[PDB]
């Protein structure tokens, strides 16, 4: 039928008319009077209303909105506040430097002012005001100026105050672990842990290839290294994981880094606390397998297949970022630095001093370049890939964490049970090495580390990492005391990995007898008992190590990898990566007895 | 002016409705209107602008040590009674734009005995000395035994003597209100229209003014001559004043002119 | 088949529709302008909406702003703070008597 | 009643859309409707005002110590079933204007044996000592073996005493719902209409009310008369209760009254 | 046939349109006046305006209100703050424990920070902020969570 | 997109007006349009989505270690010129909807010297391995002696293998820009349309597609083959790319198609 084909050829317009038929019939029923049924705009003499430049009136003629002489619209109907006329308000009070949050679901939440670690800042919070029914405070913690403005979250989290012209910069400086090496697998049917990221997150844009690592296949051992000059970085692009070789997934070296997941979680936390997505910049800097001596600033060496050192490359990238931000009109602040080091120079006894000097030099350069007033928060996940003699790295890491220079999130062997180093099953033309984690392991590391950073920044509370503090020997029996954020500490029976002998304990003394541990047990939920093979009383340099026993002299596998067997009894909440319960596993440690 | 926006489906506001008389709504809606002074808003000494308000508009202030002009009622209408003691000036603002303007006002003689009147002249305290290079509006009213003739002129070199723009002025009796409209434009020339109750009694046009007749200056003073306070002071009453930034006598704004006189005639005439 | 008998029954409606197809297309092309003038205000029972004295709704029917029991308007969409949603803010902190 | 404003071109929201049934939209749009009660909102012996809300509207609550009435489904329609045990009294405020008002309620006798039935009476707690010059509305439903007659009346010297307002009333069977409408004005006079699903069985008027034939107080009590509980409690059911501050029976409101009658007929008839 | 199934799917829309075809034609006939006196609402590409999701403009075209990426509505014309654009406000100042009200007329009103009786609580007020021209403080008197607003 | 509301009567905001071209307003009003890539927004190897913006849309990023393609003004119009050395991939996001989609892009050959070109193919970083169970859209340009045949195919088991969907293959010379439209619907099958500056070259349909031709995923890439850096590239230029959620070739959407073809032909052909 001609009418049928006519109606079929214009079905979209007919559907739109069907959707709007109510309005169409309402207009048609008053088509003659529609001139008098619309708003009327007319000018009136400005006598007696010199203050009210413009007037809006209702049907009865009463004033609804006016415009004052200074251009501020004033509503006759008062605007209800978002905290008093709508449910949900969290005010703040100051008690001896502590911030007490009022208006919560139950009892008040107390955020301490004095930080736990030695180098922590003593906050002196002052109630700046109320915004959106939430308490905005100002504290003496240097973020961009000498003081920082923060906003109280739903649970009391002092999130950084949102600012469109302020950009949060999250760095990742370290070995190939921070670069994102060999992390090209998340599940059987998905390669990237975070295929998409929320709004307002960027990396550096290059001429042809823009990515987390700024388009350089950085590798000290491999000769296919690349450097980036300031003239090549152009702008910013929307976030996302990017593989560098851009070849099939079997030949990809670096695909996904911890930076994407860390930035996504940080942005989500800030949005939850305040209500606005922050500006987050993602920059990953580093070269695989640098010694601690070559990461310095004074006596650094030149990267192979390159003409500049790693420190010079970092300075060039930071200067270009600052220039780009100045051109765009924003301000750059480095919120925190993600560090992963300790798999190459582990056999160096002076690792602590060199790492501290490098961290201090980088902090000074960042402060001078971006114009900040405080050091960025330095957090690092403890690596668990070293030879038998690779102990000085973790020892120095613990020493610097105690000294307050670093913040520890946890150990690297937790990925052994969460498919971190190897997925349940995939096609593997190359053998999956256990030193470099996959995308799932990178996501787990990023989640733990960003959680530690959020705890340090928002709550001003460093989450305690389960570690051995001191031990006392009594004949052929010894007792090791463990410090944890919850106090109660337990040994896991059936984890995802295998038991490391004496529940991951090792005894070493400067003697020819060296009685090894013959039994391990838990006496109380705080201390751990070790039964010696022979009496050890009266010896010298009696040292006890946890999560430091290893036998990987040629390759790293799931059985010879150093690992622990002991965690805390209180969970940290279900993770957002694999929906698996998070735990505070014990950091590798070495303690001299008393 | 204040833009009054009216809504129909908005929330009710608890307050006294803001009412505006239809006269004000019609007057303020005139196209090209710039300034409007009404005797009903004349304070006890100063005359505030009505369209732009006291804060924004130019306030015609009395600037003499004689008795301040008062408000009078004539024939049921309200006027500013200038008995020769009032000099209402706009001090630090330009009342008209010399490029194109139209000044209309209602003047009511009150049984004049004085021969010469100067209702509108140059500003007495004016910054640039009025000479052959600085000329502004002047209105001269000559009395001949009960008959008034009006002349529009541009101020001369002396600052008091003015060169007339139009030649040939009809006489009207000194007991009726008169609407005087003086328009100037670059592409139209000078126009003058004087209207009485019976009808249009004077219509003059100078489409080719000379340099001495063209006006460059832009400040006016009401009720007295240029720095003369002896016998040239205006006698009578003054009514509504309207100043338009366009020329109402052009070929495109003619209808607008029809809307102006009809408003004035219904009000004072 | 139900579809075919329905089409046969509604052939009349299709006929009326195809009679004014051009008018339907013209209306659809300017449906926003037609809908912009169809604002209604009809009283409704206040049971279940005691707090909201006056309610304004969007096209989908969700509430945009409402007048509470006191007479203060509350917006479902929050209004951006000047110092938070716009590139400008100057905040004070008291240090040793001075103001930073 | 809350005013709902719909905007078509505006910023989209995020909450769940607010939907109001077209029945409520049509009922609330009636002119003069002040108080509207529906049995669908009855709960735990307290009847909130549907139109004006719980806080802003007077709430009918049970008063006696007998069993609280519960909602019952009769003929597929919800009703407030008072088996002679309910005394719904509105405290501290007047339900109906005592100068000009219209009360419309649906009464469904689901099978009764009691001779007397009082669905609307004066409040037991009438503050100003109800007496001859303080008269309140009452409705007496006198039941025969199978016939019922509804009579509107005023209160006399005693609360139980009733002064009739009409002379002759019609009868309706025991098992039929009935819409009862009463109206009063200072000029038009008393009007009454009793309707079933078939036709208007009763239509009465009284344009000459005496001193005792008018009502002065507007507090109504449902189910019982005064403070007497021995017998004559209203056994039956109640439906929609509508109160209008203006008389719908007065000329000029024919369309509104017809719409109300038709709506109640398609709802409860 | 795809046309047949499309018409079967859109039959209800076709019937709804056909019900009010007269109103549709009446609206179409007078489209000029409606277009002259209506508010346009059309989508535009979101380049350069990533922060703005929905943009409202006046007759000239200048932006009046916009919707940010986080759902907050931003008004180009600033909203008048109560207390500063209205002839009335009350602010507070902490003087050694007492609270002095400043926005009042004539003289400052003093609220004691110490109790009038031996069993009363001491108050250490802190200015939480400014709400609707007036001052909101936080005090140590326990009301719900050991601190009152 | 971004809905724009132009209030007729409202307050005047002191700011520059928001300038939008009529072409952009017309293009953004196409019902069913989802993605729109224009060569004016292309900048240094990244091609942001104009309709959805940079933040929400997907950037087509260059993914090779060669000289990045650059914007070139050729044939009197702007184009994204790739000298067989660049490939633009949408990283970890889906461009087209497998259930139903319409991809229309403008391709201008620049005197092809190759025999096999792949302006559209399946991404290399696919999280599922492209096998017989996962098929993707591919566009094959076969140039023999200056004559080019355009074929639309689905990826096979090996990924680079292509299974054709249309039998006939018309030919157009390699000297004029062309418009390629591909559409897939569940209830309407496949549709292809190749349009030259003079008229339709190919009008091919496939209403009964087998499993080997049905689109399963929705990830696409432009400009190069995959895992084979060899003599199989795209030595042309894509002018505009448009991805519509619905199938424009359907009769109900036919009135829309006539519009969009009327647009590109105005701007490019």
């Amino acid at each position: 039928d001609p009418d049928f084909v006519a109606v079929s050829a214009a079905l979209t317009d007919i559907g739109l008319v069907a959707d709007g038929i109510a309005d169409v019939e309402l207009v048609a029923d008053n088509i003659a009077s529609i001139s008098s049924l619309a708003d009327t705009s007319a000018p009136v003499p400005q006598i007696g209303l010199d203050n009210q430049e413009r007037i809006e009136t209702d049907a009865a003629g009463a004033i609804l909105r006016s415009i004052t002489r200074d251009g501020r619209a004033v509503n006759t109907i008062p605007l209800g506040v978002s905290g008093l006329d709508t449910s949900g308000q969290r005010l703040a009070y100051v008690t001896g430097g502590d911030i007490s949050v009022i208006g919560g679901s139950g009892a008040a939440v107390t955020v301490p002012g004095v930080a736990n670690w030695t180098g922590g800042p003593t906050l002196s919070p002052q109630l700046a005001g109320i915004v959106d029914g939430r308490s905005v405070l100002t504290i003496n913690r240097p973020f961009a100026q000498a003081q920082q403005a923060v906003m109280v979250g739903n649970d009391g989290a002092l999130a950084p105050l949102p600012d469109p012209d302020l950009v949060h910069i999250l760095l990742a400086d370290g070995q190939s672990l921070s670069i994102g090496t060999n992390g090209r697998w998340f599940s059987t049917t998905q390669m990237h842990a975070t295929p998409v990221l929320p709004r307002n997150i960027w990396m550096l844009q290059r001429s042809g290839v823009s990515d987390v690592r700024v388009g350089r296949q950085s590798d000290w051992n491999a000769g296919n290294s690349t450097q980036v000059t300031a003239e090549q970085i152009l702008g910013f692009i929307p976030a996302g994981p990017r593989p560098l070789p851009n070849v099939i997934w079997s030949s990809v070296i670096f695909s996904e880094s911890i930076l994407e997941r860390a930035a996504k979680i940080y942005s989500d936390r800030v949005f939850a606390a305040t209500g606005r997505r922050p500006h987050v910049l993602i920059i990953a800097i580093g070269v695989g397998g640098i010694s601690i001596d070559n990461m310095q600033k004074t006596g650094a060496a030149t990267i192979p297949n390159t003409t500049t050192t790693k420190y010079d490359q970092d300075l060039v990238i930071l200067n270009r970022v600052k220039a780009l931000l100045d051109a765009q009109g924003k301000r750059g602040v480095v919120v925190g630095v993600l560090r992963k080091h300790g798999e190459t120079s582990s056999a160096d006894t002076a690792y602590a001093t060199k790492a501290t000097t490098q961290i201090n030099d980088l902090n000074t350069d960042i402060k001078s370049i971006f114009g900040q007033a405080g050091n960025p928060i330095w957090i690092e996940h403890v690596q668990s890939s070293h030879n038998a003699a690779g102990i000085e790295s973790n020892k120095a890491l613990l020493a610097m964490h105690l000294a307050g220079t670093l913040h520890l999130a946890g150990p690297d062997y937790q990925l052994l049970g969460r498919q971190g180093f190897q997925v349940t099953g995939v096609t593997t033309p190359p053998n999956p090495d256990f030193v470099h984690p996959t995308a799932r392991g990178y996501a787990i590391i990023a989640e733990e580390m960003i959680d530690q950073l959020w705890q340090v920044l928002a709550f001003n509370r460093r989450r305690l990492v389960t570690r051995a503090s001191a031990a006392a020997a009594s004949g052929s029996t010894i007792d090791v005391t463990f410090t944890s954020h919850s106090g109660a500490i337990e040994a896991v029976a059936s984890p995802g990995w295998t038991d490391p002998g004496n529940l991951g304990f090792t005894y070493t003394d400067s003697g020819g007898s060296v009685p090894t541990i013959t039994g391990a047990s838990v006496l109380n939920p705080t201390t751990v008992r070790l039964t010696m093979s022979a009496s050890v009383a009266g010896r010298s340099n009696r040292l006890v190590r946890y999560a430091l026993n290893s036998t990987a002299v040629s390759g790293f596998t799931a059985t010879n990898k150093p690992r622990g067997m002991i965690r805390d009894t209180t969970s940290l909440g279900t993770s957002e990566v694999d929906s698996e319960t998070r735990w505070a596993w014990a950091v590798p440690a070495e303690v001299s007895v008393t | 002016p204040s833009t009054l926006i009216n809504r129909r489906i908005d929330f009710t506001a608890s307050g006294s409705p803001l009412v505006v008389s239809t006269r004000d709504r019609e007057i303020a809606a005139f196209t090209g209107l710039t300034r409007w002074y009404s005797p009903a808003d004349y304070a006890n000494g100063h005359w505030p602008d009505r369209l732009n308000g006291v804060e924004q508009g130019v306030m015609l202030s009395h600037s003499h040590s004689s008795t301040t002009p008062t408000t009078a009622t004539i024939g049921g209408d309200t006027y500013v009674n200038q008995a020769g003691n009032g000099r209402l000036v706009g001090f630090e603002q330009a009342l008209i734009n010399p490029s194109a303007f139209t000044l209309a006002f209602v003047w009511h003689p009150n049984g004049l005995t004085q021969t010469n009147n100067w209702p509108v002249c140059t500003a007495f305290d004016q910054v640039p000395i009025p000479d052959t290079n600085n000329r502004a509006l002047q209105v001269y009213m000559f009395n001949n035994a009960g008959n008034i003739q009006c002349r529009v002129s541009a101020s001369g070199a002396t600052g008091n003597a003015a060169t007339n723009i139009f030649s040939g002025w009809s006489t009207f009796p000194n007991s009726v209100p008169v609407i005087v409209l003086i328009g100037y434009s670059a592409a139209a020339g000078w126009f003058n229209r004087v209207i009485r109750t019976t009808g249009v009694v004077q219509n003059l046009t100078n489409a080719s003014p000379t340099t001495a007749q063209t006006i460059n200056l832009g400040r006016l003073q009401f009720g007295m001559l240029f720095q003369t306070t002896a016998s040239s002071n205006d006698q009578g009453a003054l009514g509504d004043i309207m100043v338009f930034d366009r020329n109402l006598f052009e070929a495109g704004n003619s209808a607008i002119l029809t809307s102006v006189i009809n408003r004035l005639t219904t009000d004072y005439l």
